[PDB]
């Protein structure tokens, strides 16, 4: 998270940290717990390619990385089949947990959106997530779960941004339909915040508008970061979650 | 409880031969949640495939799985003398609990039939000072298991006083040795003279029989 | 490099509990799930039950009343304990690892410890005694009976581990005495009789028990 | 460049190295003389974000990097407008030199092709770079320029085991119309090979049928390299580029 | 600390970690309070250029680095004046604290020996420490304290072993009178753990035996850790420790 | 090496380049033929812990590194035994070659100095190598031979600026009767320079003062170059290497 | 790793035996390659040389008629004996001094996998396979693979599938200066007359396979 | 050469200590002494270099020792695949004064097999092609050291006959030999009974195998 503060323990509770083994399991990507037994998360966090499972493990809501973990099983990994990669769209998956979390005031589920909501600027929305702190650089140690309220901008005017300084014909759309903007030079998600929830108010209830996707850089000039439309997969991912 | 069956129960194949063992279950399997073991004996089982086709890193191409929902096979495209093991599938059906080990399947070499070595040992004096006395018979190096000893203690047959145990086939020559021990008192053992074990094997065109004398 | 060790009681008297630790030398398993599974002598593999990757215990259908699956993190082990045991329980106790922390799986269990016997018998362990098997041109044969000992198992070397090859040490058989007896022999060229000097290295771990014993002619 | 060995210093007289400023005038990619006047590249080793001509220079057609540099000066870079990502397509680009090059026998130009050219399986193609030798290997000093004879696969084929080990829904197509493949396990095109030509003979005389564009990782099991489509974009590069 | 456990709560409450600006006060070294106002540590880990105090602080005994972080600043650094590098020797160092620790059950002192101490082979040792868990391997989050119990080998024995497969001429000291020995291929002290203790129950009473100075790599074969003796430079921190 | 150019393809005729296996033999250390069968480096290079000989190879004076290579074999490795670390002393080292160089005029030998020399302040000297041109700063290629003008000082004058924001105590040695001080923050060897030469012009001929040591960082304020004093060992590189 | 030998089989006497020693996907240049030949039966004899530097190194013998480079170009290393007799008949190793000494035989750590070089007047030539027809228990049955050049020939039983039992035993040169050989397999006697046996011959130099089908016979 | 092994061959057990030593009269120059080990049909494959030095991946039961003038290879407990023959090679200057051992042939030991001797008498189509090749089979015996004589009418024949020998087989330890008279066929169309005397160690009286002239 480029700019913004460290969450309160109470705040985002849905938040989840995705783990790859090694000399410990390592925080690689956030996710949201939409359902007592599924995790929403970004597809370029667990594909194109086929990932063992072995390899990896989901961690509930928790303040800090690695110092209270109780890592859980994951037995299914569903990607999004138009899926290959950020930039072409598509990047949603979907985590099947081997066990169904046992719900809380500190542990629940985030909602998703109607199809009708439509997320424009002004709306008060947060991200959220572990990951980088600027361009090229980690969240240092304790690894508080960070936070930043970014701006939501329009796919056209976003598009346009994208297209400054750029070689790229206008005519050239790189801000797809199935993506949303947020954030400026000052706010904005970075790596190791992908599949992250972008959580929005409308009317008093929190809304998963998006899902932490791509960008150029981190809060770079003309760059919002770009995160997958929540209300694009909706009909997908009530397939498989309840 | 346990509901997974494999065929056969056991099989005996030559060196090079093809070997298929079918793991059968009537609940389908749950996300290809099967896997195949071989347990060489004394031995932990050894996980040689999962998720039905995955071959474990370093086990030999010569093993392949296949398959899927309630019908499973284990391959062995070219049967090796160190292959001889008790295979067992292990399936999932849910991730709570409904997990089961196949009944097993015990696989064995067939070779060219091999003639045993008879050998006689008279009892230690060592145990001869205790109340009690053993005689044993080595049958070394020999194929098929199937053997009969007899013991002639003064040329008379004997019953029930003798326990016999097998090697388990060996994973080079492919062979069994067997040893067969009498036990008697050593009243009943001083009682006689001429100790014999005579030894019936397909191998053996006529029994052979070893023997020693008492007090020699 | 990996390994799996089971620790524990070799022989329970009945009505008691067994208490069996699976403990992981070399490397840590946070994210993962350990099973227990049992083999009756010469019967086949019996799951007893596994704890998760998220400390989740999982019992197969007989057992969820007697059995007790744990984990401490700061000791690096896992616990097994049956209850009110029978002679039905005597079997070999195997903990496994399911790579992927599930917990109740079979399917994927890549880490094996080597197998604990777990022998349950009101019987006291007795120390065996071993015999010489004395050898009679060509070829010869020399052994040692390992007679009245318990419970299993007993472990037979020939001059230190220097002999192995024409060594057989057979499986033991349950006399009438409720002890074990066993042979192991070797086969040898006649001629290095006299000249060698054949020691068999019996060891019977029940019973802290090491016997050396030198066969002559 | 995966596999192959390093090239004799009479072929690949077309071969060029984009060079970036720092503490040395550093190779980042390939490209090949054209025309007197331009270098053929690939579109992401400058773009798609605008970037400084202060910072680059093509390096003509020598044996190794660095030892006998003569560094030439850029006045344009042209970049496919349809070019955002190599795996959407048009990685293609056109780099206009500030002084044409008087062509000998170890410096000249590559053929294009015609369009009606397909570039079929059995094809006997060349790939040659400065770049890496393996997945995250760079090509040791003396840096010579490397070459591997490459097997041409089709489209669909290539397309197909792409998708082996993918989520990606089989009818989600990967190798689009505007790329080629060629390569195996153990020959390949790897990062810093970019831009640069793949060449086949065709009756009697080098053509370029791509330029070295993307792949997952390199020489990698149902991963061929994917090379731009040289065909596909003749009229654009002639659009610029004088016949 | 290469092999070895993870240490309980209540045992070495004389344990510091040696702090150094940047992203965040990442841990460098190890030391033990000696005094309420006093740290002890290795000359290496500051020296022997002078340091700025601003760059420093010193944690004191907590299970894991960076969680529940109270920073405390230092107001001098002592260097010995022998000091140059570790292999030459006096590889010892004394802070004082800015402000005098509050003792506890949790965070207290640790016992110097007297000279008479000799710290023989069968003494009951353990060196702890947050440093490296092998050759360049780092401590991994929650980066727990590790102790590992590690064998005491006399100075000739370690000195022969450092001249097995090195040119060194035999008559050519390399473990020096100052210096101390221990460790295996499996038990060790590495970088990140030096200035820390090694502590040996003499009579029912831990006593530091050693400060963890250098040795060639980490527990490799011939080449135990090297540790400054304590009892050698007695005299020395007691001119000013009371 | 900080500092200074390249250098021309005629001067340093004894420079040598030592190399070791891997993705391509690189470049580590140098060194200076001192005989047609013998190069002299400094022992931190090479020891003090026992080196495969099947991973190094000597290349003789070339203007690049890697263009134009012809890597030599090297049969034994002599260390002087009172080494172990660069600090403490005794940091040099012999390369017995499997074959004799055949001398020219672009290689051959550079004179020893005789055990009267002192080598004071003043003297021209030149200090050659293939290393790094800054702190952590690698010779970008084409890897030229690089060369600087460096100034000797007085070793009590250089263990002064040694001790200078530094614990050490002032009765403290750093600077030791076999080492040798020359340099400045403009002018200065650094890591890869090892074993290279420091020459100086005596009476119209050049001859090694010093092999490339140690110091605290590279052309660091108040703290010159160390190199070991040629002159110290003598009559060790003498008991291996033939007189003349 | 790999170091490949190349050059003729077949040489005829006075003329040159050229070889090639090859090396697949490795550096090689600070290394020495040492060729080394091995006259059947006998033991291993050094020729010589070249060093890390391109020196070449021969031994006593040989000095004189025997000459070793290197093309840097093609990794290659030759090998060109002159004025060749039967005595050079051998197989002919090439290997790496890791160190790239050129006269050392103490550390060849890689090897070649040798390449058997014949002297000779003689000609190429398929074998002639005969078959050794089989006589209560055991029965014995063979095949005799008479007159080929040269050498070798090998001999497999059921394509492959008849391992246990089968004994192919070494080659043997005729008065016609022809090699010869035999395998021989043991079977139960009661498999004969339900089991067809086929010794498959294989001879590399001349492309040839013969497969013989052993029966019984009546004398 | 000055590299003298000792001994040429040798026989040991399986688990047996072997020392092969390498001896010279001029003294080593730089620790420069290998060992070899050559497997029939098999490049020679390094085991140790530089006196003591082990190459990685061979087993840690070979040792090397020695100094100057006198070396020793170790193989500490003998397994059934350490059958070949051993070189060492040594370096005493760096300009071309280096030779190789001798070799010692190492040998695996076992008890005395009689042989099976079997005559075969020459195939139709090649007595239709001009020859008489008579096959006197020998199976599985040890040791190697066997005596074969060819009788033509009790006619004792020399120099018309060729042995051959197998290697040693790492299941059995055992050897084969054929031996093989060959005459044309119209020396064989002239006499009546073909045999083959055979005289081994495992054999207390010769084994004599013959038979009766033409295609009866
Ligand atoms: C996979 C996930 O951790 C990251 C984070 C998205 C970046 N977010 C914002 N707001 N800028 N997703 C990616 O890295 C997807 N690919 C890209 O962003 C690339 N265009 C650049 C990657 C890079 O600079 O490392
Ligand atoms: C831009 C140029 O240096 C490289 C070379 C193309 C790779 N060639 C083959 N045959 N794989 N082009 C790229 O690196 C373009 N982007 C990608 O290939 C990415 N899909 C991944 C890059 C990576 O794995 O490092
Ligand atoms: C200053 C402190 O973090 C380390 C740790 C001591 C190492 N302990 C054992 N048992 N090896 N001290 C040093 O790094 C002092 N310098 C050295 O030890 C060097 N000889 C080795 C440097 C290295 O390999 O990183
Ligand atoms: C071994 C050799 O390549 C280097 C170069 C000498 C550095 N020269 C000057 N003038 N500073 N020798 C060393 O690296 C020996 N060790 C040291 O100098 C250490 N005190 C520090 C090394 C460092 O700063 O990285
Ligand atoms: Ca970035
Ligand atoms: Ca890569
Ligand atoms: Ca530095």
């Amino acid at each position: 998270i480029v700019g913004g503060q460290e969450a309160p323990r109470s705040k985002w509770p849905w938040q989840v940290s995705l783990r790859v083994h090694g000399p410990y399991w390592m925080h690689f990507c956030g996710g949201s717990l939409i359902h007592p037994q599924w995790v929403l998360t970004a597809a370029h966090c667990v594909g194109p390619d086929v990932k063992d499972l072995a390899a990896l493990r989901v961690q509930l809501r928790e303040q800090h990385l690695y110092y209270q973990d109780q890592l859980l099983p994951v037995s299914r990994i569903i990607v999004h089949p138009q899926f290959y990669t950020a930039q072409i769209g598509a990047d949603i998956a979907l985590l099947e947990l081997e066990e169904p979390v046992n719900v809380s005031s500190h542990v629940h589920t985030v909602t998703l959106p109607p199809a009708s909501e439509t997320f424009p600027p002004g709306m008060p929305c947060w991200v959220t997530g572990w990951g980088d702190v600027d361009n090229d650089e980690r969240l240092p140690p304790p690894f508080p779960l960070k936070q930043v309220k970014v701006p939501i901008m329009e796919n056209h005017i976003c598009d346009a941004k994208y297209h400054l300084g750029a070689y790229t014909g206008d005519d050239v759309r790189i801000v797809r339909d199935d993506m949303l903007c947020a954030g400026n030079t000052r706010r904005d998600s970075c790596q190791g915040d992908s599949g992250g929830p972008l959580v929005c108010k409308v009317n008093g209830t929190w809304l998963q508008a998006g899902v932490v996707s791509w960008g150029e850089g981190c809060a770079q000039p003309n760059r919002p970061g770009i995160y997958t439309r929540v209300t694009y997969y909706l009909d997908w991912i009530h397939h498989y979650v309840p | 409880d346990i509901q997974m069956t494999q065929s056969p129960s056991s099989l005996s194949a030559s060196v090079g031969d093809r070997v298929t063992i079918t793991c059968q279950s009537i609940k389908s399997v749950y996300n290809n949640r099967l896997g195949w073991y071989q347990q060489k004996p004394g031995k932990a089982p050894k996980l040689l495939i999962y998720e039905t086709s995955i071959l474990t890193s370093g086990v030999p191409s010569r093993f392949s799985g296949s398959g899927s929902g309630t019908d499973f096979t284990l391959t062995i495209s070219s049967l090796q003398p160190e292959d001889f093991a008790t295979y067992y599938c292990a399936g999932g059906f849910d991730r709570s609990g409904d997990t089961t080990f196949g009944q097993g399947t015990k696989v064995e070499i067939k070779r060219t039939v091999a003639a045993p070595s008879v050998f006689i040992f008279p009892p230690s004096d060592e145990q001869l000072k205790s109340g009690t006395a053993s005689v044993v018979c080595l049958l070394n190096n020999f194929y098929p298991r199937e053997a009969k000893v007899q013991w002639k203690v003064d040329n008379a047959l004997q019953s029930g006083n003798s326990q016999e145990s097998v090697t388990e086939q060996d994973s080079k020559d492919s062979t069994y040795s067997l040893s067969s021990t009498l036990t008697l008192s050593k009243a009943d053992y001083e009682k006689h003279k001429v100790y014999a074990c005579e030894v019936t094997h397909q191998g053996l065109s006529s029994p052979v029989t070893k023997s020693f004398n008492r007090g020699e | 490099e990996v390994q799996l060790v089971e620790s524990g009681p070799g022989l329970v008297k009945p009505s008691e509990t067994l208490s069996l630790t699976c403990t992981v030398s070399r490397f840590s398993l946070i994210g993962y799930a350990i099973t227990w599974i049992r083999q009756p002598p010469g019967k086949g593999l019996e799951w007893i039950g596994g704890i998760s990757s998220a400390a989740t215990t999982f019992y197969s259908s007989w057992a969820k009343s007697r059995v007790t699956i744990s984990v401490d993190t700061s000791k690096n082990q896992f616990s097994l304990k049956l209850s009110s045991v029978t002679a039905a329980d005597t079997a070999v106790y195997y903990c496994a690892r399911d790579p992927r922390g599930y917990g109740a799986a079979l399917d994927r269990l890549d880490l094996w410890g080597q197998g604990t016997l777990v022998t349950v018998s009101s019987a006291s362990t007795k120390g065996p005694s071993v015999f010489p098997l004395a050898p009679s041109g060509g070829t010869a044969a020399l052994g040692c009976l390992v007679k009245d000992y318990f419970p299993e198992p007993v472990t037979v070397s020939w001059n230190s581990g220097a002999l192995t090859s024409g060594v057989h040490t057979f499986p033991a058989v349950l006399q009438s005495s409720g002890l074990y007896s066993l042979s192991s022999v070797v086969t040898v060229p006649s001629s290095s009789l006299g000249t060698q000097t054949y020691i068999c290295n019996v060891n019977h771990k029940p019973s802290n028990t090491k016997v050396d014993k030198k066969v002559e002619p």
